[PDB]
């Protein structure tokens, strides 16, 4: 456990990574797509940093449309993720400054 | 040890309260409204509940 | 692994959804969703994740202990009142009452469903 | 060992057994009269395991399996690797400004496997 | 006060020294009241509050006197900027703005707060 | 002078260790096959502490 809390999500380059991403496609982009143009190594700790831009940077996010991930961790096991429908841009996301 | 501590003071040219309060600062995690990190945290203690005491007894006799 | 998950519902209630409705800094209406298999609140610090428990608390205990986690067992930090007017903290020094964000006339409301076998009591 | 015998690792088995005897008296308290499940179950605990290792807060979820108590806990978007295996959904909570909103998210196993073309 | 200009043989200024000495013992025997650290206890006899102001604009922005009103995030960030600055000012020398002794050692400080604002506190 | 010793965990009561469990080296905590708190070092012993700081090449110990 202490080698497994050694490595974590630094989502400080996943912040970078993104916003780079964003920045490549200059559209709309969703969570899956989001998902499937950048694998996730974590999973939902991923996520939630992403819904983290949506929220701060005030893409409103519907709750009632979702959408769907299908993702593999590690061991191989895969999972269908059930996520919101976001309108992540990268204009607003550049625009808000991160700690 | 006093002495040492002494040398020390004169050294680093703080009080003795300085380090008292580098130790509290050990003990940060049970921690609660300002009101709780001043009074247990910051401005050691120096109370008079035993000069009371004395007093008391000095008012006895 | 997944079998004994199946439990749950069987013997008995499990609450599955949390409705809020000018609670605290949830102005507006809001609904949470609660998996059978248990759920995760998640965010950064000066979110909802304390009022959103406090108003699951206030529905189930007739003296709620408000702050619970954050005060460490001592005196409430705070009340119904101060979380139906939406007060955003002690609110600077000169009134203005920018902090509290429903003073007027406002009305809140805090429904919490629970399921079993499908029965369901709101 | 009549006395807990030691733990494991600075408090290690003192804390599992202290969570342990602390879910059975709320499953307990929560179990009806001459009943052997709580009609009441579910759990909330905010600031889930702050205190308490990776390796006890699965001990105390497991724990919390066990006495058949449907358990929602509340992290500062910390300890989710464990929250992520013994847990089916997540309401990401934010705050913009003075008022603050929601966002459910849920995930679960495809039946699937564990791996295929190899080993089973 | 009132007592000591009587001309009684030192009779009523007994008799108010005595009451100030019960008063004394009382505070003494419950040595951990809230009236008996207030009597007898320096930093007991004020309160304290902290106050986010703006840089140029000296006006209060949030004051937070005592009004607990905080998240477990909340309360880490002001504790531990506060220890920060109390650590900072004892361990500078008197007329210097550097300390001397400059390392610092915290244990297990952050718990309660997430990631993004502990990178602030450090 | 008087540090409090594991005020980490112990914080807001007495602390169980002390000196002297340091010096002989008491396992208090963690047991299994503990010999009456299993003293590491019980007959005659020495421990030396030692810390160094340093500023712009300047050692103080
Ligand atoms: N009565 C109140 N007084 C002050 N702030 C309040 C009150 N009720 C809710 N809040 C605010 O709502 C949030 C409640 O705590 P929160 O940050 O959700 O806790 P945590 O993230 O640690 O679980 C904080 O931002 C807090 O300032």
């Amino acid at each position: 456990d202490f080698w497994d809390a050694f490595n974590g999500l630094d989502r400080e380059v996943l912040i970078q990574q993104t916003l780079q991403l964003l920045a490549k496609e200059n559209r709309p982009v969703g969570l899956a797509e989001l998902a499937e143009l950048l694998p996730p190594a974590h999973d939902l700790e991923t996520f939630a940093v992403w819904i983290g831009m949506a929220r701060e940077a005030g893409i409103e996010v519907i709750d009632s449309q979702r959408e769907f991930a299908e993702l593999s961790d590690g061991e191989g096991r895969r999972w269908r993720f059930n996520l919101p429908t976001t309108g992540l841009e990268s204009q607003a996301l550049m625009d808000i400054d991160w700690e | 040890k006093k002495q040492y501590l002494a040398r020390l003071r004169d050294f680093f040219e703080v009080g003795e309260n300085a380090f008292t309060l580098l130790n509290r600062a050990a003990g940060l995690k049970q921690l609660n409204s300002i009101d709780e990190i001043f009074r247990e945290l910051v401005l050691d203690d120096h109370s008079a509940f035993d000069r009371a005491a004395e007093v008391a007894n000095s008012f006895d006799g | 692994m997944n079998q004994v998950s199946g439990l749950a519902g069987k013997e008995s209630f499990i609450l599955t959804r949390i409705e809020l409705f000018n609670w605290g800094g949830f102005h507006g209406l809001h609904q949470a969703a609660i998996h059978q298999d248990g759920t995760a609140v998640i965010g950064p610090t000066g979110s909802g994740k304390t009022t959103l428990v406090d108003a699951l608390m206030t529905l189930l205990c007739a003296n709620p202990r408000y702050n619970l986690a954050s005060t460490g067992g001592h005196e409430s930090d705070r009340d119904l009142i101060s979380y139906v007017r939406g007060v955003s903290g002690p609110g600077d020094g000169g009134e203005g009452q920018s902090h509290i964000a429903r003073p007027g006339k406002t009305v809140t409301g805090i429904a919490a469903t629970l399921e079993r076998e499908g029965k369901q009591v709101r | 060992e009549s006395r807990t015998g030691s733990q494991g690792g600075s408090g290690g088995e003192k804390e599992i057994i202290a969570s342990y005897v602390l879910t059975a008296s709320l499953s307990y308290a929560l179990c009806p009269a001459g009943s052997r499940y709580p009609l009441f179950g579910t759990i909330i605990l905010d600031e889930a395991f702050s205190r308490s290792s990776h390796a006890v807060a699965g001990r105390i979820i497991a724990a919390l399996r066990e006495f058949g108590l449907h358990a929602v806990f509340i992290t500062p978007n910390k300890e989710m690797r464990l929250l992520r295996d013994h847990t089916r959904s997540a309401i990401v909570v934010h705050r913009r400004g003075q008022n603050s909103n929601m966002a459910s998210l849920s995930w679960e196993e495809l039946e699937r496997h564990y791996q295929r073309r190899g080993n089973a | 006060n009132a007592a000591r200009f009587v001309d009684d043989n030192g009779e009523s200024h007994y008799k108010a020294l005595q009451v100030l000495v019960a008063q004394l013992r009382d505070a003494c025997e419950r040595n951990r009241t809230l009236g008996a650290k207030a009597l007898l206890d320096p930093r007991f006899r004020l309160e304290f509050a902290v106050s986010v102001m703006d840089r140029q604009s000296g006006n209060v922005i949030e004051s937070r006197t005592g009004s607990q009103g905080g998240s477990g995030g909340e309360k880490e960030i002001i504790a531990s900027y506060v220890l920060t600055a109390s650590l900072s000012y004892a361990l500078c020398p008197a007329g210097s703005r550097y300390p001397l002794f400059g390392t610092i050692i915290l244990d297990e400080a952050f718990s309660r707060s997430s990631h993004a604002v502990a990178g602030r506190i450090i």
